[PDB]
């Protein structure tokens, strides 16, 4: 169909302009001292987390919009 | 022989125990002494049970029996006893005592009169003989106490008017319940029964004194024990009526109040206008007074020496004299600060704390006064303060003192508030004070808004207090409609008191517009009062409240305060804002807070103190990771501050201790000087913020502790003693205990924790995942504090979500306005009477449930400083300082912020509930606890001895979960669903061996042999417990991952994965196709609902279920529709002879009633000595509740179904509650077992964890391929057998069958249409039909065969489609499959496009010509115009295809029609024509404007009657358009999916119907007298004789809902789309 | 009459009121009737086949909802009441709204207090349109403000001139006004810095 089409375009393209990688910020003794640490493991945290469930979810539209899977509640719902 | 002993000592004490019999006013002999008599029947229970622990018991074992049973009497005839007397005594003094009450109630005052006769009859009679046994063995004792319980009961309910005029009487009993206000009024005589309602009624006043006669009062106390003293004591006998001599305490309360303001006024004026005090006169001058006297004679002379400073230089030129009071200020200020330093009695230390809270104020106010260069007393920088004006040469008292803000003059009402904690006067209160005195004056209300915990309605509160006024709180919500706030203003009209309506935009929009009314004309009144030309002579302003004329006392106010944007509030309309003068709190100034806070509690360092706590609380707040349960509002840094004063309260005294042990030498100054407190403070936010923190968030803040607090540590006390006992109770329950790293140290710890939150706190949240560990802790932390301190500690375990909140908090009628208690409302009522000592034990209201805004918000009032239960009816339930509100959650993610603040947090991470507890909990459990109810011991520790290896860390198991938690399951996997899994299989495994051994007596199983079957049972258990919830792939995964990393022999198979394997009794592995025969079905029973072929995935599933069900453990059946669940169960139940399954068909409006009504139908409540108990009325059968769509019902909101939520209770408790008492009540022989669709399928929603948590879910997926061959295979060679020629035929039909379904279900897919589901039902219905079809037939051609088979797949897989391409595409698919399957026939004859089949002309289902056919309906119609519809129809090819259909459907068994189609296609008018020719009688509802449930209900009854008493053939036509509620849709998925409706019969209608089904099995001829086999004889002939025919519109959305709000409607119903007319 | 609408006591007393005043000429005002929709409806339909009196006038005020229904809505006459389009309107609104008597009282300072919180409420009101820098929100400065400022302002100066013809400009006092409609009339609804 005409939509599925359409939002496979997009999501390919979101896919290509968001990046894929971030590390985490590792614990140190003398880190935690750092309140710009403190803030910063958080920042990346986040970052990270949300990252990687974006990718996973536009991913997962990707695929529908190939339907090689079947979509879920969640999946229909994240589409509409 | 200590048994005998015993039991002789206990033998002479009940012969020697005597009822202790006191007067009543030469009336009676009441018993006294209830709590001696209770606590030794508990002693003598506690002593004859524990007997029943010996085994020298047996010997007694028939007299304590008896023993037993005579003192479960005793309890029973003494647990109303108490009750009825009670009543009558109150109940006595109200018929009695009030002459009116004849006159206007006379009916049920001469029942009163007959029920005291019969009472003193009774009491006269025990008065003769005392004695306990003397009155047990009364005839009827029981029931005549429990007759006059219910009489009492009746007439109390009857006089709700009599107390709605005592309450005009005297105006403050509006504020009191119908049950105390009954108290009140009856116990007149005894004023001692009075002391505990006085709270209720007066700001501070808790209780009166009384002389030795109690005949007069002589003055008032408060909760702490502050006494005020009347100067003219008010007598009783001169005013024995209640009211007025209430109303005379209070006028004298007033004017000794005053009196004494004057006194400590004229007193303190000599501390004012002093350069030096002496500390001893004015300790002196501070204990003689109350604690609001000398704030008031403080402030009084302050306002009075500011005012003559100013004074003195209005010239502008003077002096400056403000330095004088600056300086004096200062002066008086440092005396009181040095006395805080030294202790105190706590009273005089609430004072001093008030008194410098005052002066610290008033420095401020005259530093600014002084910076500001004021020099005139008309200025605004002093007009603005709030200034107290004293005129002692006032004749009235009670206008002595004025206190005036700004331009608004106010008097003080001289309430006695007793010690209340005062707030400081930040810049924030100044504000909030100048606004709302401004609204008072304007007479408005006041409407302070803002987010929680910002100093509002304490705001409200303190000026209320100011100006010496009482103030009310009202927890607002949605049930406050329109009369009961008219209720709560008139009582607060004629009281005269300030009514606190926080949380006001929780009232319903249309309510609040509502009240909005009220709230005008109130204002109106107040403001023709203020006028002066009103006049005292001139009748009091009067408002029309509640079409009543109700008097407006000056004093009044309305305040309301709420939260905007906060979740559940609405919103205020123009008409009711224009009324309130809003002010917006939202920053509190807490760093002055803080700073006069240590200040007061004697710190020297107040100010570096709160420099260093304030902006900590900021890092805190920007710094640790966002989380649902953190809060660090002002509320926090409150109780911080509170703990940190008792800490160093704590500390000083144990320092005093160690000083006087060691030596005597003692120094108040030395201790204070020499005081780390610093460390105090760190410690107090230690044991108030640790707790609720994370993990990884715990060093962050120790961190950030170590930066602002350097060089000061924290170390944790040793409690020692409750370690002990933490101990001692982990061992008697197979609790792991661990000491610091040791395995459970984290859990000890957050016991401890919790400890200390609740010492604190009276509202506690244990926030953490499912399976953290938190109802073990706070159960073993209540046990080891009542096995500690000696007081017992009892839980009310409480689902908040499982039961509507007006069955949670109470309900008020609309029409006659009485209140019903609640569950929470009853229970803490109960607590707070006390009637059978609950005040004396540590009572635990935990609410385990979710939490959301809709009842949480209810319980603000009680988790803030109120502690107050506010009710509608203007009612308030004090909080007991021994009762504390726990809840139970596993996350907080929607309740508010209000909700968060309010209660300490103790989080709980899975991390605290380490794995290897856990094991360690299932072997300490496996080794103690026989699973009969020995040999069964000594087996449960010999498996449990060998799989202990196994169960360690690192172990085959951990390594297994782990690995398992990496595949993709069903159903969200949780580590404990997959370790109760493993324990119950664990579980009947030891069962088995035990069985093993009981078969064979003579050579029970050897130590070889166990291990080797305990070892591989292990594997295979593990294996369907951690991958049971997956498909195929992922179980050969954890197959293969198992054979890897596990050392136990495993089956050598090399493709065969290990799940194909069973272990058997003797310790080997055997394949599961060992127990798959190829059986041969016979020809009678093709297709039988009950036939069921067996297969590997039958055989597994039935070996686990019946395993899971041999524990009556709760499980659940998750797999898509059709893929054989239902048939998995009941085969499995087929094995299980001593448990009966019951339907339930759940919907998206199932509640909790529809298993209220299942239990009511199947189970009975009965009275026990323990409880009530509910089961099965079939004794030793187990009732199995089979929930068929257990995650359909609605999820609301907040992410809770209301139905799952009663189900986890009913399963995780044992037992829910009676909602119509209040009373709890316990399973017994009751399991539930659940079927559901995947959570991914449309319509369903995912399971909570905590309900997941205890059932185990197995997958049962789609047959495969090879399966549906075998299965269908078997069918058709079975159904074929009929004609011999076509035998050979069976196995290409077989695989024609499965081709085309498995084309079909590729090509047809949900996304299309809601309705295109296939599954083996669709295989089923066509070997049914073929075999129907070819039953009567004697001899048939290949052709024939074929012709059959292709008009039953189109009947099938063509009858729902909705497109034409759809249709053109089963058709040549039909086509081809046939033509491929079916070589070499002539596909003309068997293939012509008009396939019809019909019995109309002829006696067998044989083909029919369509003109041949099109004459014949013809005729037909002919002959229906003429006897039933005369409307006629047009005759077409699809009329005649439709008519074949629903003529198919009205044949079978059990066959209900949904017709979809647009309206006027004749989908009704066919209906009626093809069941006039069945001979069906045709049923529709007449639908009208006033067509309600009740009416449906009706019809309902009257359908089933005929069609299951009558044996009348019924089509019951209904119609899209004849739902109205979502009632009709429940009842009408009940009756289709069973054939019964559970609660549709009940009462008299059910007796009836008993008699009908009676009478018609008799005119069958069939023996039935019992009730539950004529209700089955009845389901039976429903089933068989009742067809409903639905008809609806093609709507695109309307039918995705009907598919989940009436999923029958798509599972027993077939579907037909006749659409719009080609 | 008026009559708030939303309880079912409400209900009656709008009938009956309605019942009355057809007949006897009186008003009727019913407040915030798009709380009920469905009885909007139901009056709506008794209104249409009725014969009132000459002098009867029934008020139904409502906030704008989609809800209220359209058939009411063709049956009655519309009057959409809004912040007034600019500085001049507000202005001339706010003094026809006070009555002229109020204004010209003894002291002749009266009038140009008046004017100047006039000027100060359009001013106000008008940085209402441009929501991000006019403020920070949305305030709800409406005509209750207006009231409260125009009662301080009347208690205040009858306060310092006790009724004489004329008052010096530095005698009135212009702290207290400030104040109060900085902290309580005004600066309540402000919650922002
Ligand atoms: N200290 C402990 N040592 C060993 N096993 C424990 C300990 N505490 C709890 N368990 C076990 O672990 C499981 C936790 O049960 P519990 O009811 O305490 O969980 P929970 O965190 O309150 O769960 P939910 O959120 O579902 O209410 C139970 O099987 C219990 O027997
Ligand atoms: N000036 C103050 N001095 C001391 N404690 C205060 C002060 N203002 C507020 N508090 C405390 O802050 C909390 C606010 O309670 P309350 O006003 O009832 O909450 P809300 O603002 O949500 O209605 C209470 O703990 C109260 O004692
Ligand atoms: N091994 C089998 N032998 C016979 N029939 C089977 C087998 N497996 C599945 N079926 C058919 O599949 C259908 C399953 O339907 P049902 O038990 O209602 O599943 P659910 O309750 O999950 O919808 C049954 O009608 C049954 O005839
Ligand atoms: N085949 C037909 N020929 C002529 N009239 C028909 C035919 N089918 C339906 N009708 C008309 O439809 C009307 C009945 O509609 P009904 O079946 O009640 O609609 P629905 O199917 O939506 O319930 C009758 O008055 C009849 O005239
Ligand atoms: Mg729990």
């Amino acid at each position: 169909p005409a939509w599925m089409r359409t939002l496979h375009t997009t999501a390919s393209n979101w896919l290509h302009l968001i990046p894929q990688t971030l590390s985490h910020l590792k614990r140190t003794v003398e880190n935690i001292k750092d309140p710009l640490f403190r803030f910063f493991e958080r920042e990346v945290k986040m970052g990270a987390k949300l990252l990687q469930d974006v990718r996973q979810d536009l991913a997962d539209v990707v695929q529908v919009c190939e339907g090689k899977k079947k979509q879920t509640n969640y999946l229909r719902t994240l589409i509409n | 022989m200590a048994l005998e002993e015993f039991l002789k000592q206990i033998r002479e004490v009940w012969n020697t125990y005597e009822l202790d019999l006191v007067n009543y006013q030469n009336k009676c002999r009441l018993i006294r002494g209830w709590d001696d008599l209770f606590n030794k029947v508990k002693e003598h229970i506690n002593s004859v049970s524990a007997m029943k622990l010996s085994p020298y018991y047996k010997v007694f074992e028939e007299d304590a029996l008896s023993w037993e049973d005579k003192l479960n009497r005793i309890m029973a005839l003494f647990d109303v006893w108490i009750d009825v007397q009670r009543r009558w005594v109150y109940l006595e003094g109200i018929f009695t005592g009030s002459a009116d009450i004849k006159h206007l109630l006379p009916v049920e005052t001469q029942r009163f009169q007959s029920i005291s006769t019969e009472f003193l009859a009774l009491m006269k009679k025990v008065s003769k003989s005392p004695l306990v046994m003397d009155v047990l063995n009364i005839q009827g004792v029981q029931r005549s106490l429990e007759r006059l319980a219910d009489l009492l009961g009746k007439i109390q309910k009857a006089l709700g008017e009599y107390l709605e005029r005592e309450r005009s009487s005297f105006p403050r009993f509006y504020f009191v319940g119908d049950e105390d206000l009954l108290e009140i009024i009856g116990n007149s005589k005894n004023v001692a029964k009075l002391q505990k309602h006085f709270k209720k009624m007066f700001a501070g006043v808790s209780s009166i004194i009384l002389n030795e006669d109690n005949s007069v009062v002589l003055g008032i106390s408060s909760r702490e024990g502050e006494e005020v003293m009347f100067k003219t004591p008010v007598s009783i006998t001169e005013h024995p009526k209640i009211n007025e001599w209430l109303t005379l305490v209070e006028k004298e309360m007033r004017v000794t109040l005053a009196k004494l303001l004057a006194e400590s006024v004229t007193e303190v004026e000599i501390f004012g206008k002093a350069t030096s005090i002496d500390p001893n006169t004015y300790i002196t001058w501070i204990d003689k007074y109350q604690a609001q006297l000398v704030v008031l004679s403080a402030q009084i002379a302050w306002s009075e020496n500011v005012e003559t400073a100013l004074s003195s230089m209005g010239g502008g030129g003077d002096a400056a004299p403000l330095h004088s009071v600056l300086s004096n200020v200062e002066v008086t200020l440092n005396v009181l600060a040095d006395s805080v330093l030294m202790e105190q009695p706590p009273l005089r230390r609430r004072k001093l704390e008030h008194l410098i809270t005052e002066l610290v104020h008033q420095r401020d106010v005259t530093r600014s006064l002084i910076k500001s260069k004021i020099d005139n007393a008309k200025s605004f920088e002093w007009l603005s303060q709030m200034r107290f004006y004293f005129d002692p040469k006032q004749t009235d008292v009670l206008q002595q003192l004025s206190i005036q803000m700004a331009n608004a003059k106010f008097n003080y009402g001289f309430e006695y508030l007793g010690v209340q904690d005062k707030l400081v006067q930040t810049p924030l209160t100044d504000r909030c004070y100048l606004t709302m005195t401004q609204a008072l004056e304007a007479r408005l209300g006041g409407s302070p808004f803002g987010p929680a915990g910002t100093g509002k309605t304490e705001s409200v509160k303190a000026l209320g207090h100011q100006l010496g006024r009482f103030v009310l709180v009202f927890n607002c919500d949605e049930t406050f409609d329109f009369q009961a706030m008219g209720r709560i203003f008139v009582g607060l009209c004629q009281v005269g008191a300030w009514g606190c309506f926080d949380e006001f935009n929780r009232l319903e929009e249309r309510m609040l517009s509502a009240v909005s009314q009220q709230v005008q004309c109130i204002q109106e009144a107040l403001r023709e009062h203020s006028n002066p030309n009103y006049d005292k002579t001139s009748a009091p302003i009067t408002c029309e409240l509640l079409n009543k004329q109700v008097k407006v006392s000056p004093d009044m106010a309305i305040f309301i305060t709420m939260n905007p944007g906060y979740a559940g509030r609405s919103n205020l309309p123009d008409n009711l804002k224009k009324l309130f003068r809003s002010l917006a709190m939202t920053k509190p100034d807490r760093q002055l807070i803080a700073q006069v806070m240590l200040y007061s509690q004697g710190f020297r360092t107040a100010e570096v103190l709160a420099n260093k706590i304030v902006p900590f609380f900021k890092l805190c707040d920007e710094q640790l990771s966002s989380q649902s349960h953190y809060d660090f509002g002002l509320r926090a840094l409150k109780s911080v501050l509170v703990s940190a004063g008792n800490v160093k309260r704590e500390r000083i005294q144990k320092i005093k201790r160690e000083k006087e042990e060691r030596g005597e030498a003692v120094d108040e100054g030395e201790i204070a000087e020499n005081l780390p407190e610093q460390e105090i403070l760190i410690q107090s936010v230690c044991e108030t913020m640790v707790p609720k923190l994370v993990a990884e968030d715990i060093p962050l803040l120790f961190s950030l502790l170590s930066d602002v607090f350097p060089g000061v540590q924290y170390h944790r006390g040793e409690m020692t003693a409750l370690r002990e006992e933490l101990k001692k109770v982990c061992q008697e329950m197979y609790l792991t205990y661990g000491d610091g790293e040791e395995v459970g140290g984290m859990w000890v710890e957050k016991v401890l924790q919790l400890y200390q939150i609740t010492q604190i706190n009276h509202g506690l949240m244990m926030v953490g995942p499912s399976g953290s560990g938190k109802s073990m802790a706070w159960r073993v932390l209540l046990k080891a504090l009542e096995r500690l301190e000696g007081v017992e500690g009892v839980a009310h375990i409480i689902d908040p979500k499982a039961i509507s909140k007006d069955h949670l908090y109470g309900t008020l009628d609309p029409n006659t306005r009485e209140w019903t208690d609640g569950l929470f409302t009853h229970v803490l009522r109960k607590i707070i009477d006390s009637v059978r000592g609950e005040l004396q034990k540590r009572q635990w209201i935990v609410f385990d449930g979710d939490v959301d805004p809709e009842w949480v918000e209810n319980l603000n009032s009680v988790l803030d400083d109120n502690k107050l239960l506010t009710l509608p009816n203007g009612e308030r339930l004090s909080l007991p300082p021994n009762v504390r509100i726990m809840f139970e959650v596993q996350d907080l993610k929607y309740a508010t912020l209000a909700t968060v603040s309010r209660c300490g947090m103790v989080w709980f991470s899975e991390d605290v509930l380490s794995t290897d507890m856990i094991f360690n909990n299932f072997l300490a459990r496996l080794r103690s606890i026989p699973l009969d109810e020995s040999p069964m011991l000594q087996i449960q520790r010999d498996a449990a001895t060998i799989m202990q290896p196994y169960f360690t860390s690192n172990g085959l198991v951990t390594k297994a979960l782990e690995h398992a938690f990496q595949l993709e399951h069903i159903m969200d996997l949780t580590r404990l669903r997959c370790l109760g899994s493993l324990f119950s299989m664990l579980h009947q495994a030891c069962r088995n061996v035990a069985q093993y051994n009981a078969n064979h007596p003579d050579f029970p199983m050897q130590i070889e042999q166990l291990e080797r079957y305990i070892q591989r049972y292990l594997v295979y258990a593990i294996l369907w417990s951690l991958s049971g919830d997956s498909r195929l792939k992922m179980r050969a995964e954890l197959g293969e991952y198992i054979r890897r990393i596990t050392t136990v022999p495993l089956p050598t198979a090399p493709n065969i994965p290990i799940i194909d394997y069973e272990v058997s009794i003797s310790g080997e592995w055997s394949p599961w196709q060992a127990k798959v025969p190829q059986i041969e079905v016979e020809t009678h029973k093709v297709a039988a609902p009950d036939v069921v072929v067996p297969t590997l995935d039958t055989v597994r599933h039935e070996a686990l279920l019946y395993t899971w069900l041999a524990e009556h453990k709760p499980l659940v059946l998750c797999g898509p529709p059709g893929s054989g669940k239902t048939m998995t169960l009941f085969s499995a139940l087929r094995a299980l002879p001593d448990m009966e399954v019951v339907g339930l068909n759940f919907s998206s409006a199932t509640t909790p009633e529809l298993l209220l009504k299942t239990f009511d139908h199947y189970c009975e409540y009965r009275r026990t000595p323990n409880g009530v108990v509910l089961a099965p009325v079939q004794l030793g059968k187990w009732l199995v509740l089979f929930c068929d769509e257990i995650n359909l019902p609605d999820m609301d909101k907040y992410g809770t179904q209301r139905v799952i939520s009663f189900i986890r209770q009913m399963v995780e408790h044992g037992g829910f509650y009676r909602t119509s008492d209040q009373t709890w009540v316990k399973l017994e022989r009751i399991q539930f077992v659940g079927a559901c669709n995947p959570p991914t399928d449309p319509g369903r929603k995912p399971l909570s964890h905590r309900f997941l948590r205890h059932v185990p879910v197995v997958y049962v997926d789609y047959p495969g391929p090879a399966s549906l061959t075998q299965i269908y295979g078997t069918f058709n060679r079975a159904m074929l057998r009929l004609i011999p020629s076509l035998r050979t035929y069976a196995e290409p039909l077989t695989a024609a069958m499965v081709e085309f379904y498995t084309m079909s279900q590729e090509r047809f897919t949900q996304d299309t249409q809601p309705h295109y589901i296939y599954s083996p039902r669709e295989m089923t219905r066509w070997v049914r039909g073929i075999f129907e079809a070819l039953r009567p037939l004697e001899t048939l051609p290949v052709e024939g065969l074929i012709r059959i088979w292709a008009h039953e797949a189109l009947r099938l897989f063509q009858d729902r489609l909705v497109e034409d391409e759809e249709r053109r595409w089963t058709d040549e698919n039909i086509d081809t499959v046939a033509l491929k399957h079916f070589p070499n026939i002539d596909r003309e004859k068997a293939m012509s496009r008009p396939i019809l089949y019909s019995n109309w002309l002829s006696k067998d289902y044989i083909p029919v010509d369509q003109e041949e056919l099109r004459d014949y309906v013809k005729a037909r119609l002919k002959v229906f115009y003429e006897e039933e519809l005369d409307v006629p129809l047009v005759l077409f090819n699809e009329v005649l295809d439709h008519v074949l259909r629903i003529d198919r459907i009205f044949r079978q068994p059990q066959g209900h029609l949904l017709l979809i189609g647009v309206s006027g296609a004749g989908k009704t008018t066919l209906s009626r024509f093809v069941a006039w020719m069945n001979g069906l009688s045709v049923y529709q509802i007449k639908v009208h404007r006033k067509y309600t449930g009740e009416d449906f209900d009706e019809d309902l009854r009257t359908v089933l009657r005929r069609s299951g008493c009558k044996n009348e053939k019924i089509a019951f036509i209904m119609d899209e358009s004849n739902v109205l509620d979502s009632g009709f849709l429940e009842r009408m998925n009940t009756l289709l999916a069973n054939g019964e409706v559970p609660g549709l019969f009940e009462g008299d209608e059910y007796a009836t119907l008993m008699t009908q089904c009676k009478e018609g099995a008799q005119k069958e001829g069939l023996m039935l007298d019992s009730h539950e086999e004529l209700y089955k004889w009845f389901t039976s002939q429903v089933i068989r004789n009742l067809h409903v025919v639905f008809t609806m519109n093609p709507s695109s959305e309307g039918l995705k809902d009907r598919a989940a709000t009436s999923p029958a409607l798509f599972n027993r119903c077939v579907l037909n789309w006749f659409g719009d007319w080609s | 009459t008026s009559i708030a609408i939303g309880s079912a006591e409400g209900f009656n007393q709008a009938d009956k009121a309605i019942n009355t005043a057809v007949k006897s000429g009186r008003w009727v005002m019913l407040k915030n009737v798009h709380l009920a929709p469905g009885w909007l409806m139901q009056l709506e339909k008794k209104l249409h086949s009725l014969q009132p009196h000459a002098c009867f006038r029934l008020f139904l005020t409502m906030e704008i909802n989609p809800k209220v229904p359209v058939n009411l809505l063709r049956a009655g006459r519309i009057f959409v009441f809004e912040p007034p389009p600019g500085v001049k309107a507000n202005m001339l609104r706010t003094f026809s709204s006070i009555p002229v008597s109020r204004i010209c009282k003894s002291p002749n300072e009266r009038a140009r207090l008046y004017f100047l919180l006039a000027w100060f409420h359009a001013i106000i009101q008008e940085r209402l349109r441009y929501a991000p820098l006019g403020w920070s929100k949305k305030y709800e400065f409406g005509e209750s403000d207006l009231r409260s400022a125009c009662d301080t302002v009347d208690t205040w100066l009858d306060d310092t001139a006790k009724g004489r013809q004329n008052i010096s400009p530095d005698k009135i006092p212009w702290s207290a006004l400030k104040t109060l409609m900085a902290q309580s009339i005004y600066g309540g609804r402000v919650d922002n810095e």
